[PDB]
């Protein structure tokens, strides 16, 4: 990707150490409770009334597992994301009619979440490769909609 | 923030849009389709050719509401308050697709009254629609 | 940016009946009345208070002409918007120190004045593919910031 | 609409920053000139380098502005009366660069307050935040 190598190395090196399992549901769980408008597509996972009931939801966290999991394989593909995720864009837009606006929201809240996580580690410039990363991710999940 | 004059600006427009207001509602609802495509996500249910019933049915739904939004510039939030529960509670549309109906409205309106949208004007109408957009996702969180 | 062939001819077309000067001062001049903030880059133009008074003034017509003249030069080459841009980019950048959203607020204000000139010929299909055009021109011009 | 739990969750996050705060704030810009980089446009005048004096003081004057605002969130168009005016007379920053500000704000906060960063407290901050930015461009036009 747009990504110098420093940069590259710098993503790469703290994907490492990260949790998916965990990080997929606090991520997509936190998108739930600051953004509730984006609810709109999860009315099937049940009760999403309040925080506590959105984090504990098993369906979120599971959902975010999913998410994550798709997330960190474009990661070993940082330069054919558009290939990584054209079916996956697809699908989006054709089945689930997501506006791709929410895949910016959930790109910043991850990038909230891995600051929460690794602290002092998560230093400027490894979140801004980070932010180049998801970025690049909401453009490539967007490329198929018309 | 409306100024009198902003006011005094909508409310001549909006007078010689009359009785077209449904038409270049739907006409503007057209033009978002066409180009902003990722709108369409919100109406997966809707027939979205070239002169749906639904579409013309919902831009005359939606220039009724601006026409109501006009009459009580003074108390939008109130005027508008059921709308605002609407798109906060239930239709959940992102605050960016606002932007882009209010620009397709304003298209549609430069191209029907060429002597009445001035720079003036035009001014007042931007300033109109980011309003009627504040207060419809005023009850988001 | 992807024009189908109908696009292009649509472009091509509205664009052979444009007085650039006249359409120029008018887009320029809308810009600097709707959104007033964008006069912080126009000290030295006078006085532009009133709409009256941005409207009539000969520097924001001389510069609006400029400015669409390079614009429509680009609508020769939109196989290559970004090489054709990239010196332009790098001196709004570098020099004129010009926050890249005011291209994209440009483009939406041309749009509105071809809507105003033209009318009835200015057909969703038509804005559509204008639409495609201005977009492309702001990423172009926003390129090479760094 | 900052409600009661909100304004709490404000004033507990912010009591928590404490003395931190121009640090916070310096290392927030930091953070907005390395992943957004066309906000450097308005600092041409800065030098942007690491640490720089310019950053870490302009960094301060943020910082307090907000515990001023968190100070006075029942007040905040009257406390930030004067930040208002300055930023839509003088300043004049395009809307966008407050939404990749406070991005950059909640960043650093959460990197720096392991305990307190609740997806409840993120909520009250990232709503605060947009509160602010509100009262900062609502005298643009
Ligand atoms: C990093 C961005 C995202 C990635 C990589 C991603 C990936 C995926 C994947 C792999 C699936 C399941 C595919 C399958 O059925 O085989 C999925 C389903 C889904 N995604 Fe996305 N997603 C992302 C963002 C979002 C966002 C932000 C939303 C809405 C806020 C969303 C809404 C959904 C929904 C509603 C489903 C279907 C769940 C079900 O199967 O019931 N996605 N996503
Ligand atoms: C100026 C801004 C807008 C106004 C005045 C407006 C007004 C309305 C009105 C009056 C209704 C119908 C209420 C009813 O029949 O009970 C409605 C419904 C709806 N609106 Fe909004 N709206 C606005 C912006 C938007 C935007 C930007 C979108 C998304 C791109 C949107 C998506 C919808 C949808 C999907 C519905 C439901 C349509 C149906 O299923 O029949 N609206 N709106
Ligand atoms: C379609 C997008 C634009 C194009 C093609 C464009 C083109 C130009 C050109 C050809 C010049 C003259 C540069 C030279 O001396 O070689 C220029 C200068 C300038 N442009 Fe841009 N421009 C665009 C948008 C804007 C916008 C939106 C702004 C501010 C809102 C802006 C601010 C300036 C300024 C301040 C100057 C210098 C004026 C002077 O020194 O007289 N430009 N632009
Ligand atoms: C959280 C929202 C913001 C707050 C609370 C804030 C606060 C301030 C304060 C307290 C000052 C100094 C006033 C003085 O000189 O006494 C200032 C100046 C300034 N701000 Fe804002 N600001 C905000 C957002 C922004 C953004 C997003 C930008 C641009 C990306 C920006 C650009 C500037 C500039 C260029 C100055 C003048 C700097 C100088 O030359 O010293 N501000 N701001």
């Amino acid at each position: 990707m747009h990504l110098t190598p420093e940069e590259k190395s710098a993503v790469t090196a703290l994907w490492g150490k990260v949790n998916v399992d965990e990080v997929g549901g606090e991520a997509l769980g936190r998108l739930l409770v600051v953004y509730p408008y984006t609810q709109r597509f999860f009315e099937s996972f049940g009760d999403l009334s309040t925080p506590d009931a959105v984090m504990g939801n098993p369906k979120v966290k599971a959902h975010g597992k999913k998410v994550l999991g798709a997330f960190s394989d474009g990661l070993a593909h940082l330069d054919n994301l558009k290939g990584t995720f054209a079916t996956l864009s697809e699908l989006h837009c054709d089945k689930l009619h997501v506006d791709p606006e929410n895949f910016r929201l959930l790109g910043n809240v991850l990038v909230c979440v891995l600051a929460h996580h690794f602290g002092k580690e998560f230093t400027p410039p490894v979140q801004a490769a980070y932010q180049k990363v998801v970025a690049g991710v909401a453009n490539a999940l967007a490329h198929k909609y018309h | 923030v409306l100024s009198p004059a902003d006011k005094t600006n909508v409310k001549a427009a909006w007078g010689k849009v009359g009785a077209h207001a449904g038409e270049y509602g739907a006409e503007a609802l057209e033009r978002m389709f066409l180009s902003f495509p990722t709108t369409k996500t919100y109406f997966p249910h809707f027939d979205l050719s070239h002169g749906s019933a639904q579409v013309k049915g919902h831009g005359k739904k939606v220039a009724d509401a601006l026409t109501n939004a006009v009459a009580h510039v003074d108390d939008m939030p109130n005027a508008l308050s059921a709308l605002s529960d609407l798109h906060a509670h239930k239709l959940r549309v992102d605050p960016v697709n606002f932007k882009l109906l209010s620009h397709c409205l304003l298209v549609t309106l430069a191209a029907h009254l060429p002597a009445e949208f001035t720079p003036a004007v035009h001014a007042s109408l931007d300033k109109f629609l980011a309003s009627v957009s504040t207060v419809l996702t005023s009850k988001y969180r």
